């Protein structure tokens, strides 16, 4: 039944009309059951037959040709859409099962005529007009419009999240001890009653939803024995996410790929890595939902890694909010790190994957900073608060690289755990020149118009070297120059430069970068004992650098 | 229960939309005391539920003031503040006292719940929608938006100019030697008078604006006299090497884009050729006195910087180690209107964060009482560091504008 509740008022974005977009005809067997489903549909109120007057029209199809799944219609908004206006997504994120609280006796009520019962704003209908194809051309097909809340049009979520709100409000008053959460369809009603009167405040509820317009049939059915809320299993104990099986096949429509991505963004909540980019690629361009879109090289890849990964179940524990949370961290592999949230050993809450990168320069230490970032977001967003942390660093590595770094960092209340490989600085900068090291002065130039440079050195003991280079930059000339230098001398070297740029990099005792240039003078940074770097403005009397300059710079 | 009289139109600039920006992740606690605030505004009609068909939104989140009290909400509204219109003359409110810089102390009272009192143009609440979240979305957050002078919008403090002045006229009466300025929702109160004679009158103009319908939560003494600027300074080693001239004459040359009057030249001489840096050179004199030559340029404070209304004022920040920290503040490069040291640690802070977003506060306040506004921030750190832990520590009912940069070698120029 179509529910009592006020309307929300509903705009089309400023500037633009409504949907005008042609129906598409064909089987005559199609338009069967399509008719079927209407007239069945109209009965309910969820729709009206029309007057030709209204000038909008939105596409219609027939899908699911048996197999078991007798018919099914299908109602392309995509045009409406991007015409109505924008809504304000309240949800931060959505809810994850390790958030759920050990409740004595839970129940998940479904809400069938969830969107097919709340009504739509009566301005708002006429730009949901759709035909259902006209056979023959002496007169036009069946015309309608919505009543309630349409399956794909970009309001209904919103509003029926609004309204669900609403509606159970003063329910919630009535009945402060039990907990409810609402998501699409799925309603979760936790409480710590027995579960004589538990399911006796459930019957309640159905009669007070019922009251404003919402079905709830007798549960039962034949699905009982698991208890799923939103894909999860709620076990007293703890929670399982059944592995997830994609369809496979070749023949993909659009409306196919639509669900795929849907159900692959539901999924990444709890499994680490999957992947959408490619999948998504495959879509915008395009109309039509029933046309096949073969999949791309890519897409086929990103699928098969997405299976691997949804081939094992996942398992997890409930919240004690009398208990610390507490993160462990281990390093993976390169830009590869792990992490268990838990509150009892071995008892865990939530595990995941970061796999990233900070820019263009990275290290291990600067990676395990922003992953306890990430890390402790997750958790006010999931519990509120945040996790004591157990990190693969000793105290003393992370006290002397926040202590040196130019920059303010910080990591909360943490204890050293010393697991797997630790974390570690991998070469230092000296503070104070070497004595009885060599002295290079590198310098590096590269005709802008050209791409033709010369990276070379000079130093104190006569020593010198000028390379001829085709297609670099000022920049990468400098960057050879001080490779040039740390290739050329011992184990132990003052260089000096005039580059801002190439100082800064090193500055930040990368172990890591995208640039090979940069990897090779890391690997020559970690030989070296004793490296002491050092600035000096260019163009300079500094008898050192103004050599370096005139030799380095025949390329004008 | 609020005023039925005629409310401003209150348009924003034309072209721009209203706010559409992310609520960011809230704890428990900061929850359940919005939760608490509002539920009890709404009561009051301060604000009203609204639903999804709004689209706009603004954060929210909530702090502790004055000495770790209780908690205050705070809304941050720079979104919005730049996409409303300006108000000419009521400009950011009122013109900026030149004399409050100058006075024994400065208190900073908090008077926000003024503006609850006011209603606020009709078609304009919409574009104040905020939306409180919920612990791992188990709820979907609450919405609600302003039907009276929000807190934190640059809107209130200039509509309510007029009732502030008489409300303050009687007591100005007698105290013509105070100077009083309003900064959005603060009320900066100025005496050259003496700390306990002074601190009578705060409370005794607390007391009248309680008389008032101004409740005002239960100082903060700040004093713009001990306020000097950091004097760039060079070493005046015993033993100058290679490598201390070179810093050195690194240093020199930076510093000029400030003094266009500094020479360089007979340091360079002394580096003349392709030396190892550890080889200690002793001085010219001709290089030697050109060392005291600019120290003494250096000695005394740029000259001819020109204070532009119409500009921004802009802060950059400088990690210093030893829970140390300098700034500058400017509106064109190398033309310096301030610049000074903040140094903390040996007390209980060995937190990094926290001691930026206090320098944050310190600096912004500064900047007020100097100029009446605040500067846009380039800080010292990365995104996310920043944004996952500020609010932890921020005590202003204000927030400036700010950016994340990429410090150089300029820090060992500050000091
Ligand atoms: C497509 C989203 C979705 C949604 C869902 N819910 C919300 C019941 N369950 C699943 S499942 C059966 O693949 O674990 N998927």
């Amino acid at each position: 039944p179509i529910s009592p509740i006020e309307t929300v008022p509903v705009k089309l974005k400023p500037g633009m009309d409504g949907p005008k977009v042609k129906q598409w005809p064909l089987t005559e067997e199609k338009i069967k059951a399509l008719v079927e489903i209407c007239t069945e549909m109209e009965k309910e109120g969820k729709i009206s037959k029309i007057g030709p007057e209204n000038p909008y029209n939105t596409p219609v199809f027939a899908i699911k040709k048996k197999d078991s799944t007798k018919w099914r219609k299908l109602v392309d908004f995509r045009e409406l859409n991007k015409r109505t206006q924008d809504f304000w997504e309240v949800q931060l994120g959505i809810p994850h099962p390790a958030g759920l609280k050990k409740k004595k006796s839970v129940t998940v009520l479904d809400v069938g005529d969830a969107y097919f019962s709340v009504p739509l704003d009566e301005d708002f209908r006429k730009y949901t007009a759709f035909t259902i194809p006209s056979i023959n051309n002496e007169t036009p097909g069946i015309r309608y419009q919505y009543n309630v809340l349409p399956q794909g049009w970009k309001g209904s979520p919103a509003i029926f999240q609004s309204s669900m709100t609403k509606i159970l409000e003063p329910f919630k008053k009535q009945n402060p001890d039990i907990v409810i959460y609402q998501y699409m369809d799925d309603l979760y009603v936790g409480s710590d009653l027995e579960i004589g009167q538990h399911r006796t405040k459930i019957e309640e509820l159905r009669q007070h939803l019922l009251r404003w317009g919402l079905t709830t049939p007798d549960k039962k059915h034949q699905k009982e024995p698991p208890f799923l809320w939103m894909g999860y299993e709620l076990h007293p104990d703890k929670w399982t996410v059944q592995p997830i099986v994609l369809p496979e096949k070749d023949s993909w429509t659009v409306n196919d790929i639509q669900k795929l991505v849907g159900k692959l963004n539901w999924a990444s909540q709890i499994y680490p890595g999957i992947k959408v980019r490619q999948l998504c690629k495959l879509l915008r361009g395009t109309k039509a939902l029933t046309e096949v879109i073969p999949l791309t090289e890519e897409a086929e890849l990103e699928l098969a890694e997405n299976r691997e990964i949804l081939k094992e179940p996942v398992h997890g524990v409930y919240y004690d909010p009398s208990k610390d949370l507490i993160a462990e961290i281990q390093k993976q592999g390169q830009g590869q790190w792990t992490y268990q949230i838990y509150q009892e050993p071995f008892k865990n809450l939530k595990t995941g994957k970061y796999a990233r990168m900070r820019g263009a320069h990275t290290n291990d230490v600067k990676q395990l900073t922003e992953a306890v970032q990430k890390i402790t977001t997750e958790s006010i967003v999931i519990w509120g608060k945040t996790p004591k942390f157990k990190l693969p660093i000793q105290k003393e590595t992370w006290e002397t690289w926040w202590t040196e770094y130019w920059q303010a960092t910080w990591i909360p209340e943490w204890e050293f755990v010393n697991t797997p490989p630790l974390v570690k600085l991998w070469y230092q900068l000296e503070k104070e020149p070497i004595v009885g090291a060599e002295t290079f002065y590198v310098d590096g130039a590269a005709n802008r118009e050209t791409k033709l440079g010369k990276a070379g050195y000079v130093t104190n003991k006569g020593r010198q070297k000028v390379v001829p280079l085709t297609n670099t930059t000022n920049q990468k000339t400098q960057l050879q120059a001080i490779y040039l230098a740390l290739q050329d001398s011992g184990l132990e070297v003052n260089i000096v430069t005039d580059s801002q740029y190439a100082l800064g990099i090193i500055q930040a005792q990368p172990d890591k970068s995208e640039s090979e240039l940069v990897n090779q003078i890391i690997e020559q940074l970690i030989k070296k004992e004793k490296v002491y770097l050092a600035w000096v403005p260019a163009h300079k009397g500094i008898g050192g650098n103004e050599q370096v300059d005139k030799l380095v710079s025949a390329g004008i | 229960p609020i005023s039925p009289i005629e409310t401003v139109p209150v348009k924003l600039k034309p072209g721009m939309d209203g706010p559409k920006v992310k609520q960011w992740p809230l704890t428990e606690e900061k929850i359940k005391a919005l939760v608490e605030i509002c539920t009890e505004m709404e009561k009051e009609g301060k604000i009203s539920k609204i639903g999804p068909e709004n689209p706009y939104n603004t954060p929210v989140f909530a702090i502790k003031k004055k000495d770790s009290t209780k908690w205050r909400k705070l809304v941050d509204f720079r979104e919005l503040n730049k996409r409303t219109q300006d108000f000419w003359e009521v400009q950011l409110g009122i013109p900026h006292p030149a004399g409050l810089k100058k006075k024994k102390s400065v208190t900073v009272l908090d008077v926000g719940d003024a503006y609850f009192s006011v209603p606020l143009d009709e078609d304009f609440r919409k574009y104040t929608a905020f939306t409180i979240p919920s612990i791992n979305n188990e709820t979907p957050g609450i919405r609600y938006q302003y039907n009276v002078l929000p807190q934190g919008w640059k809107g209130s403090p200039a509509i309510f100019q007029s009732s502030m002045t008489k409300i303050l006229e009687p007591f100005k009466k007698q105290n013509p030697d105070i100077v009083i300025y309003q900064y959005m929702d603060d009320l900066y109160v100025g005496s050259d008078l003496e700390i306990g004679q002074h601190r009578t009158k705060i409370e005794e103009l607390r007391q009248h604006l309680l008389r008032w319908g101004l409740t005002t939560p239960d100082g903060y003494e700040l004093h713009p006299d001990k306020w000097t600027v950091q004097p760039i300074v060079l070493p005046e080693k015993d033993s100058w090497t290679v490598n201390d001239i070179q810093k050195l004459v690194g240093k020199l040359n930076w510093a000029s884009q400030i003094y266009p009057g500094i020479k360089v030249r007979q340091l360079c001489k002394l580096l003349r050729g392709t030396k190892a840096l550890t080889e200690v050179i002793p001085l010219t004199e001709e290089a030697e006195l050109e060392l005291a030559e600019n120290r003494e340029i250096l000695k005394e404070p740029v000259h001819g910087v020109y204070y532009d209304p119409s500009k921004d004022l802009i802060a950059e920040i400088q990690k210093q180690g030893q829970g140390q920290w300098t700034y500058q503040i400017y509106q064109e490069p190398f033309k310096n209107l301030k610049t000074g040291k903040y140094a903390r640690m040996r007390g209980a802070h060995t937190n990094d964060v926290k001691q930026l977003t206090e320098a944050v506060q310190k600096i912004t306040t500064e900047s007020i009482v100097i100029w009446g506004k605040t500067p846009k921030f380039k800080l010292p750190i990365q995104k996310e560091t920043w944004e996952t832990w500020w609010t932890e520590y921020w005590q202003a009912t204000w927030i400036p504008e700010w950016e994340f940069v990429n410090t150089p070698p300029l820090v060992k120029l500050w000091y």
